[PDB]
């Protein structure tokens, strides 16, 4: 038959011609199974490139290139042909502890297309050393030498795939997707693997399941059933819209038709290369509404003259339906092209040009030495060659770097039914040429497959779970930003007294606002206070013109002149108010101020009680009248307000402190108003409640004696400027106490010189009226009357 | 010594044998395994020690003599593919045919006794099912050896994984701890395992929060991901090696106690055990093995051993070179070993099978011809041999099975026990009532998830598998817009949601009604001081040619008792729905009538004041001219002036009705807002320097006990206008936003009861009740 060939170096093969998808005693045959077509189609690439060596006079002169082909089950039977090809030609295989000098029937084998056959032939060849170029097997165990000392490859592991797979979903920026697995051991290493590539790319995996094996051609049980229903709603209810699977394709039959009647559309396939290329899925024509379907394959190359070859055509050594199931799927493997026909070819390629090294032939003579296995495998080592235009050579880890492809399911048989759309180059780990993929939105947009949205310009991250690229959006509070090149995870303040608004990454700088000399309200109050001032420096320049009179001198000569000059003194830095508020400027208006005001409040009563209450007084207490008029009553008495009211603005300064303060106004934190006191509505409070305290004395003594004439009607006018006094203090407590803001030092500087203008007007002023205007009461022959 | 000679023993069955006897290309050359293993030996003399005592048995294997061929393969598969090789060959030849399949062969050996190892149990058994040779292999744990598909004919001794890690299932399952997270080993053990628990624990409803992988001697990552989950029951199914190497990690970076899980590879090894500070790593609850021990092992371990440093029967009568040159203390550390009793029983099965086979009684045994080995496999399967007084059965996938014990760690002056507190017999029995947990008390470690979410809650998927959902309370003025959300959406900034609610409710007004208490009391003090106006008015116009009105004004005094009284209308038009135009008009209304009044207060104080501390020069012009036509005309002019005022501020400061949606906590409000002190302080300043003129001139003045004091009512009007309005201004501060209308309504009455009652009703009171000082020489 075409499974043997005579030659003079048999290069064994294993290719699985029948799968299983529907007693140990009884041993089933590969006959018996359902025929596959990629393995007559691997068979067949091997017979055309042992053919090719044949005729290739360049290549192998003079030694007949032979074969010996077994077809291998999937499973089932993996350890009889191995004996087969280490059998002598008796089918004896002898034991010894040494194989050096032993020589196999076959120089080389082809190894099986699935990882587990794979990993079993070559457990056995690793006592001889057979060379074993395993094709599609995708296994990473196979990578180490250890254990595998005689096993090479054709094609690039489950590394490279998962490479293919990251670098795809890193091109479209999807970084958060599905994992779904196999219970069989290649999905669950190639799960494994995919997971711990993608925690390192900033890629997460929303959840992980497994579908359970399940054949076709088989009823479907109640409890698996169950399981792919809470499979496909875990991934309806999940935001993650890339689902990538690894499973074999016998296994997925079920998935996706549960997936249809669920009604579940939107998801962004990744396929594995198992079912990348699987033409019954691609046949089954209702998941071309799920949504696109890539995946990750070996780059077909066009053999050429292979078609036509193709077309022109002991026990487990058989076949007889290959050629009728070949014939209904040949126009879409035609289309298609041969991606793991390549493999055997290159792997038979390799084969004979190992053994032509060793050989050592000149392209015309050999020598036709006896060549044993580990001989050949020194050799294949350390080919390297052209096939094809693609460089053959072989990695330290039993690898050639193959070019990889992603590959989109396309719904038209008029074109490939899988077109290329990228291609993955494993030498360089880069996916690169990336074209045009039919998505399935509305216009051709890229699916967006991210858990958590982009957070605002100026909204701190806080992560919402144990996944890092899954975060919430939180405006931060004002008064911070989020400096982006520092740290986006939490917002850092901005120093400097500055504030900030709300969403805003750049602090601004707070406006200082104070009381400035060129301004309206200020302007008018400086108007005022030197109207006053003026005023009060003539009541003075009259009093001085005008003594040794009765009214300067009945009255307190030295006293009035006294509170003249305070207020005088008061005046002239009332405009120390107005400017940069410094540490001199606050010492010198609360030392200056209070202490003036206090004691002229203090002479005001004094002089009341004195002209009022002291003749009362006379007649209970007589003895202590005497002392009263032989010392002086009213200059102790005011000295003891003074040193009283010094205590206290001590006190004052020793509790609320000296520095000028800055607080925050609730109109608009970009200013930020300065006064001298920190606390100024308890200290302006305690300078009331002694001015008041001295002032209900000052007036309820003027009122007791209101119309007796004494020092020119000194009651009445004492009791006028006392109470209007006392109405602009109150005034000031009750917009103080409803109103906060840029106004209380100008509201409080003017209701201090309205003050100041009362204790100057009503009580000099009619003083200055009956001296200059009334030059008749002033006689001395008056003071009788 | 020629300890290794009595690997051979010549037999009518002979069995096969892989032991781990030694520890560790280019050429195709089998490796040499030279360093000496004290196991393997322990085990291979197990194995010899199980076979004489079968010969010695009269009742199994009557008249048969069973031999052995103790193979020494490495750990390496390479080295032990040959002793495989060589079992299969046939019987006195060195060469093994490729035949079709395994009916044709005629293997040296009946039966085979696995290696130790599973990863080399894996090869061998793929490697003998072809020729259906029955391999026990003792110590082979992970389940996929028990697939009858890939292994017809490998039996064990030693139960699976599936069964242990079912126990830990069920344990977390019964214990409440379903929220867990799953390690395991970066070998082939710890995968399996791990897949195997994550079936189960789909299975039972157990949700696990991390699966990953501790590599062989990162770690650190595992660990992170670990404690980001809050979980405190943690499977490690790792080898020694690799719990050792997570424990010291754990020990360094001082890692949070955990109840780990321990599979029985680590559960009973000093090297984790005993290692320094361990004590403070939580409970360790594992499940150890309830198997038989070979009483009389060690006895004859050194018999054996004193017997062959004998050179007689030495002389009387390789695979293990280095196994001669030992003596007795480089195999002592390991006579009791759990694994002996499984090569044991190993061995007794397949002496039962053969007995059995061959079909006969205690006597004897019938000659027949030799036995094939995939004969025995008929008789594997189904298969009850007794192993030191107990019965074990080889299950239909060639799984022995036997109980479990759940032993828990203690620490006592830093000594680790192991105590049972609990059984395993396919269904878990725990006695927790003594088990002491490493928590502040004796309470049990929780960790759970929330498995479905309580109704009104959010959702978010948690787990290596979507197993749980954490419910979020989100906090209100929130909705949860569709049970999918993944957080709760806001609603419209114009309704409120209360804490926890599936939807929020519409904003509803909430100004001051017509009906409120307030409003009513207010209502009742209006209608009080109407009437007083009313009542003051008509005595004002019935006694209008008395001396009392004459002196006090005249036409002007019921000018301002009307002024009075429009005043208390005007207050009406404060609550109720505020529509821009009254919540614009609310102030000149209260300012036009209460400026008229006071003015004419203002009018008569400045006569008393005129006539009282004037000359007399001035006064007889001034007296003449401020009462009549020129009176008039100052009301007028004060009135005018207020109305310039008014409409200045009504174009120039807006009166706004603003809805303050974000105020009360239900409800929306109805806010009529003016300009902040300025508005009012504005519209107020003209009556406040008109009565602060009233007051001055009118508080001090001579009041003649002949006379009428014309003074003190107008005193106490001003006083009680000046007083009520200093308590109204932080009453208007302070108060609720919903009744600062009804302070302001409040505040006008007030002022116009005081102006009344300090100086209308005293006038009323003579001019009503006793007529006899109603003189005009008393008044003018
Ligand atoms: C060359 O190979 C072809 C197929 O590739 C085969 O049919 C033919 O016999 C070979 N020899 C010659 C001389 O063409
Ligand atoms: C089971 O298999 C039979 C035979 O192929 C098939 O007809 C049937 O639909 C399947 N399912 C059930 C539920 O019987
Ligand atoms: C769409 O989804 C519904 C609801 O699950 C399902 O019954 C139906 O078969 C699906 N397909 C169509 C075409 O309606
Ligand atoms: C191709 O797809 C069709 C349409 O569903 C299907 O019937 C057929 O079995 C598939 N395979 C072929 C023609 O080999
Ligand atoms: C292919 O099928 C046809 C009928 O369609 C049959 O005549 C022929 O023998 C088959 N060929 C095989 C089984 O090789
Ligand atoms: C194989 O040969 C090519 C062509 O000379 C060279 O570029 C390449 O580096 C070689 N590869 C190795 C592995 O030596
Ligand atoms: C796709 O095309 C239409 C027609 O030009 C355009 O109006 C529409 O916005 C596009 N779709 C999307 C989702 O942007
Ligand atoms: C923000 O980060 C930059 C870059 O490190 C640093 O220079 C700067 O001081 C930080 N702060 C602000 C307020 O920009
Ligand atoms: C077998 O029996 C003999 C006596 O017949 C005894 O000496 C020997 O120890 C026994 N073997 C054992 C217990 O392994
Ligand atoms: C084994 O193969 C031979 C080949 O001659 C066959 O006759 C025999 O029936 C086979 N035995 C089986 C399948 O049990
Ligand atoms: C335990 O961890 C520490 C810290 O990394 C390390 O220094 C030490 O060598 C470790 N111990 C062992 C026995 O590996
Ligand atoms: C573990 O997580 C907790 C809780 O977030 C944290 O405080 C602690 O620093 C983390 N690390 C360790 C080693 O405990
Ligand atoms: C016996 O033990 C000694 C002491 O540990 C050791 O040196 C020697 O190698 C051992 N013999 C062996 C392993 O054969
Ligand atoms: C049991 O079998 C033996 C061997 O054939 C025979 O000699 C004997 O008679 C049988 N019966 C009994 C009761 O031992
Ligand atoms: C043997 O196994 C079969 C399986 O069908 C069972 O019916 C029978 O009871 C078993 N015999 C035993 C356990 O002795
Ligand atoms: C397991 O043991 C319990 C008692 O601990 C017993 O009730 C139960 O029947 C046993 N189960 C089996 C399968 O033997």
């Amino acid at each position: 038959s075409d499974f043997y060939l005579p030659g003079d170096y048999l290069l064994g093969g294993l290719f699985s011609l029948h799968a299983n998808m529907k007693n140990f005693l009884q041993v089933p045959m590969c006959k018996e199974y359902e025929v596959k077509v990629i393995g007559y189609n691997l068979m067949q690439a091997m017979r055309f490139a042992v053919e090719e060596i044949n005729n290739d006079s360049s290549l192998l002169p003079g030694v007949l290139l032979g074969y010996e082909i077994v077809d291998v089950c999937y499973i089932s039977n993996n350890v009889q042909p191995v004996l087969y090809f280490l059998a002598h030609e008796d089918n004896l295989l002898p034991i010894q502890e040494d194989y050096s000098n032993y020589i196999s029937r076959v120089v080389a084998v082809i190894g099986p297309d699935n990882s587990e056959s794979v990993m079993t032939v070559a457990n056995f060849l690793s006592l001889f050393l057979l060379p074993q170029i395993t094709y599609s097997a995708i296994s990473d165990e196979l990578r180490d030498k250890v254990r595998f000392p005689a096993l090479l490859r054709t094609t690039p592991s489950a590394d490279h795939h998962i490479e293919a797979m990251v670098q795809l979903m890193l091109h479209f920026r999807w970084n958060w997707i599905i994992v779904l697995v196999s219970s069989d051991t290649y999905g669950r290493d190639n799960g494994q693997l995919l997971g711990e590539r993608v925690a390192r790319r900033d890629i997460c995996i929303a959840f992980q399941e497994t579908l359970p094996t399940l054949q076709p051609n088989q009823n479907m049980t109640s409890e698996e059933r169950q399981r792919l229903v809470t499979i496909v709603d875990k991934l309806q209810q999940s935001t993650a819209r890339v689902v990538v699977v690894f499973s074999p394709d016998l296994t997925l039959y079920h998935f996706f038709n549960e997936v249809l009647r669920q009604n579940f559309t939107g998801a962004v396939w990744i396929a594995s290369e198992s079912w990348a290329i699987d033409p019954v899925l691609h046949n089954l024509t209702e998941l071309r509404h799920l949504g696109t379907f890539l995946g990750i394959t070996i780059q077909s190359v066009p053999i050429p003259g292979f078609s036509e070859f193709r077309e022109w055509g002991t026990c487990n050594q058989e076949c007889d339906n290959c050629l009728n199931a070949t014939l209904s799927f040949n126009t879409i493997l035609r289309l298609s092209g041969e991606r793991v026909v390549y493999s055997v070819y290159s792997a038979v390629y390799a084969v004979a040009h190992a053994l032509h090294s060793l050989l050592g032939c000149d392209k015309s003579t050999c020598t036709k030495r006896v060549v044993y296995p580990w001989q050949l495998l020194e050799e294949i080592w350390k080919v390297n060659f052209t096939l094809l235009d693609h460089q053959i050579f072989f990695d330290p880890q039993g690898d050639v770097a193959l070019h990889l492809e992603i590959v989109q399911w396309q719904w038209d048989r008029s074109q490939n039914p899988f077109q290329s759309v990228a291609s993955y180059y494993p030498l360089q780990r880069q996916l690169k040429n990336i074209q045009d993929i039919s998505w399935h939105t509305i216009n051709n947009t890229i699916p967006m497959s991210m858990c958590s949205k982009r957070c605002q310009s100026g909204q701190k991250k806080k992560p919402v779970g144990i996944h890092v690229c899954c975060f919430e959006c939180i405006d931060c509070l004002p008064g911070t930003f989020l400096n982006h090149t520092e740290d986006e995870y939490e917002c850092q303040a901005c120093p400097n007294n500055e504030w900030s608004y709300q969403s805003e990454t750049s602090c601004f700088k707070r406006q200082l606002v104070f009381l400035e000399w060129h301004e309206a309200p200020t302007i008018a109050v400086a108007l005022l206070a030197a109207l006053g001032f003026l005023s009060t420096l003539a009541i003075l320049v009259i009093f001085w013109r005008h003594f040794q009179t009765p009214i300067v001198r009945s009255a307190g000569g030295p006293m009035c002149f006294l509170m003249l000059t305070l207020l005088l003194v008061a005046y002239m830095v009332v405009p120390v108010y107005v400017g940069p508020p410094k540490v001199s400027t606050c010492l010198c208006r609360q030392a200056l101020f209070p202490l003036c005001f206090t004691i002229c409040i203090s002479c005001i009563a004094v002089r009341s009680f004195q002209i009022v209450c002291a003749f009362k007084m006379a007649s209970r207490f007589p003895r202590a009248y005497s002392y009263w008029v032989r010392y002086q009553g009213p200059y102790v008495s005011m000295a003891f307000i003074t040193v009283l009211k010094m205590v206290i603005v001590v006190i004052g300064m020793l509790a609320t402190g000296l520095s000028p303060t800055t607080r925050t106004d609730p109109d608009d934190p970009k200013i930020t108003i300065v006064s001298c006191n920190p606390n100024y509505r308890n200290s302006l409070l305690f300078n009331t409640s002694l001015d008041l305290l001295l002032s209900v004395v000052g007036f309820s003594f003027a009122y007791m004696g209101k119309e007796l004439p004494t020092n020119y009607n000194e009651a009445k006018f004492i009791t006028l400027s006392m109470t209007f006094y006392f109405t602009s203090s109150v005034s000031l407590c009750t917009f103080m106490s409803a109103y906060s803001g840029v106004l209380v030092t100008i509201v409080d500087l003017l209701v201090t010189v309205l003050n100041l203008l009362a204790i100057s007007l009503g009580y000099f002023g009619p003083k200055c009226y009956m001296i200059l205007f009334y030059p008749e009461r002033n006689t001395p022959a008056y003071f009788n009357s | 010594l020629c300890l290794s000679q009595q690997l051979r023993m010549k037999g009518d069955y002979v069995l096969g044998g892989l032991f781990p006897l030694g520890e560790a290309r280019t050429r195709p050359s089998s490796p040499v395994c030279t360093r000496f293993s004290s196991n393997g030996l322990l085990w291979a003399l197990a194995m010899k020690m199980a076979v004489e005592e079968i010969n010695n048995k009269s009742d199994l294997l009557p008249g048969l003599r069973l031999g052995y061929d103790l193979f020494d393969t490495c750990s390496e598969p390479v080295v032990a593919m040959k002793p495989s090789l060589m079992f299969l060959a046939k019987a006195g030849s060195r060469d093994i045919a490729a035949y079709c399949n395994y009916t044709q062969y005629q293997p040296r050996v009946l039966a085979v006794i696995g290696p130790h190892s599973s990863e080399l149990a894996m090869v061998t058994g793929k490697f003998f099912s072809f020729f259906l040779m029955p391999q026990v292999s003792y110590g082979a744990s992970m389940e996929l050896l028990s697939a009858r598909e890939t292994f017809p004919s490998f039996f064990r001794t030693v139960p699976s994984d599936r069964v242990q890690l079912t126990a830990a299932a069920e344990l977390l399952q019964e214990f409440g701890w379903n929220w867990v997270a799953a390690l395991g080993s970066d070998d082939e053990y710890g995968r399996q395992g791990l897949s195997i628990f994550s079936a189960l624990a789909a299975a039972r409803g157990i949700c696990i929060a991390h699966e990953g992988l501790v590599p062989l001697p990162k770690v650190q990552d595992v660990l992170h991901q670990v404690n980001q989950s809050s979980v405190q029951v943690v499977l490690l199914f790792a080898s020694v090696h690799a719990a050792h190497a997570l424990f010291n990690y754990s020990i360094s970076s001082r890692l949070s106690p955990k109840v780990w899980v321990a599979s029985e590879a680590w559960l009973t090894s000093d090297l984790v055990m005993g290692l320094p500070g361990m004590a403070q790593m939580g409970t360790v609850l594992g499940f150890l093995q309830r198997g038989a021990q070979l009483h009389e092992f060690p006895q004859y371990v050194k018999t054996h051993l004193a017997l062959a440093t004998d050179p007689a029967f030495c002389s009387a009568l390789q695979r293990c070179p280095q196994c001669d040159c030992i003596t007795l203390q480089n195999v002592s550390a390991g006579l009791n070993h759990h694994q002996t009793f499984s090569v044991y029983a190993a061995v007794y099965s397949v002496a039962q099978a053969l007995h059995n086979t061959l079909q006969c009684n205690a006597s004897g045994c019938p000659a027949q011809d030799p036995v094939k080995p995939w004969q025995l496999l008929e008789n594997m399967y189904n298969l009850t041999f007794h192993v030191g007084g107990l019965p074990l059965r080889f299950d239909s996938s060639g799984n022995v099975d036997m109980e479990y014990d759940l032993k828990l760690w203690v620490w006592q002056g830093s000594v680790p026990r192991l105590h049972d507190v609990g059984r395993f017999n396919g269904s878990l029995r725990t006695e927790r009532l003594k088990i002491r947990w490493h928590t502040s008390d004796n309470q049990k470690p929780v960790s759970r998830c929330s498995r479905q979410c309580q109704e009104g809650q959010v959702r978010r998927v948690k787990g290596f598998h979507s197993c749980c959902y954490d419910c979020v309370d989100c906090e209100a003025g929130s909705y949860r817009q569709n049970p999918d959300d993944i957080a709760c959406t806001f609603c419209g900034q114009d309704e409120w949601s209360p804490e926890r609610s599936t939807r929020c409710f519409r904003r509803r007004s909430r100004f001051l009604a017509w009906g409120e208490p307030a409003v009513l009391l207010l209502l009742l003090l209006l209608s009080l001081a109407l009437g007083l106006v009313l009542a003051a008015l008509g005595l004002f116009v019935h006694h209008r040619d008395s001396p009392l009105v004459q002196a006090s004004g005249g036409p002007l005094a019921c000018f301002g008792l009307v002024c009075l009284g429009l005043v208390c209308l005007s207050v009406l038009l404060f609550p109720g729905q505020p529509s821009p135009a009254r919540c614009l008009a609310q102030q000149p209304l209260s300012h036009l009538p209460l400026t008229g009044c006071l003015s004419t207060l203002f009018l008569q104080a400045a006569e008393i004041f005129v006539e009282s501390e004037l000359p007399l020069s001035w006064a007889d012009r001034l007296s003449g001219c401020l009462r009549g036509p020129w009176a008039w005309l100052v009301v007028l002019l004060a009135m005018l002036v207020e109305v310039a005022l008014c409409t200045w501020y009504l174009v120039a400061f807006p009166p706004e009705v603003v809805t303050d949606w974000h105020m009360l906590p239900t409800e929306a409000l109805v806010h009529c807002r003016t300009r902040s002190w300025v508005s009012f302080g504005l519209a107020h300043a003209t009556n406040a320097t008109l009565a602060f003129l009233c007051f001055l001139g009118t508080f001090l003045v001579r009041s003649q006990p002949g006379r009428y004091n014309r003074a003190r009512g107008l005193t106490f009007a001003m006083l009680a206008y000046f007083i009520t309005w200093v308590s109204f201004v932080p009453l208007l501060a302070n108060v609720q936003v919903v009744l600062r209308p009804a302070v302001q309504m409040g505040a006008l009455l007030l002022c116009v009861l005081g102006i009344l009652a300090a100086f209308h009703l005293p006038r009323c009171y003579l001019l009503m009740r006793q007529p006899g000082l109603n003189t005009p020489e008393f008044f003018l």
